[PDB]
């Protein structure tokens, strides 16, 4: 309470950097990028053996 | 005042309201002040 | 006193230092029990 103006200002500043850093590092979503890469490529080599 | 704890003045908390904090040591003491002031009236009676 | 609790004497703890403990009952007493001593002199002194 004695620091809520500071705490509310610091939280919104920290949550604003999430919107920038997610669209900065490319491999941030690499955890979800390779779950669709592995399934599509194994699908690709499945039809490549026909 | 034992259920609560204090910190600083009341000019910094947003949304603070006005109420009375009941000190429990006072009415045991202040009723004893009434007996003591009666005793001090008894002390100055003769 | 409301921030500290006691257990035994002060010779067995390694590294204990010397300081006083501000008892909050005393300002509620030394502003009022000493006020009785002034009321004692209301009749005894003259
Ligand atoms: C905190 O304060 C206390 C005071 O209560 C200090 O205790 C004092 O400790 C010294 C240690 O040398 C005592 O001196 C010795 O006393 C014995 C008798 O008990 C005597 O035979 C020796 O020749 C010597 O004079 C001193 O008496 C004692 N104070 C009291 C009132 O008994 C304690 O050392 C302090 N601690 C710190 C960390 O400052
Ligand atoms: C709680 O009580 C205090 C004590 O009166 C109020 O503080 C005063 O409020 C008046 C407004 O009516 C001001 O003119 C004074 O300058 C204030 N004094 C101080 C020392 O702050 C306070 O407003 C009350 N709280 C509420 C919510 O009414
Ligand atoms: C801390 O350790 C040093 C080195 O052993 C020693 O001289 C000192 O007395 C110790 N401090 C306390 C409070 O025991
Ligand atoms: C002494 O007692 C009288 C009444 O008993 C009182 O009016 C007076 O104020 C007292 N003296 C002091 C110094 O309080």
């Amino acid at each position: 309470y004695e620091n809520q103006k500071l705490i509310a200002n610091q939280f919104n500043s920290a949550i604003g950097k999430i919107q920038d850093s997610l669209s900065s590092t490319p491999s941030a979503l690499g955890k979800l990028q390779d779950v669709v890469n592995h399934n599509a490529q194994a699908l690709n080599t499945l039809v490549k053996q026909l | 005042t034992d259920n609560t704890f204090v910190s600083g003045n009341c000019d910094v908390v947003i949304g603070i309201v006005n109420n009375t904090v009941y000190d429990p040591l006072q009415p045991e003491l202040d009723s004893f002040k009434e007996e003591l002031d009666k005793y001090f009236k008894n002390h100055t009676s003769p």
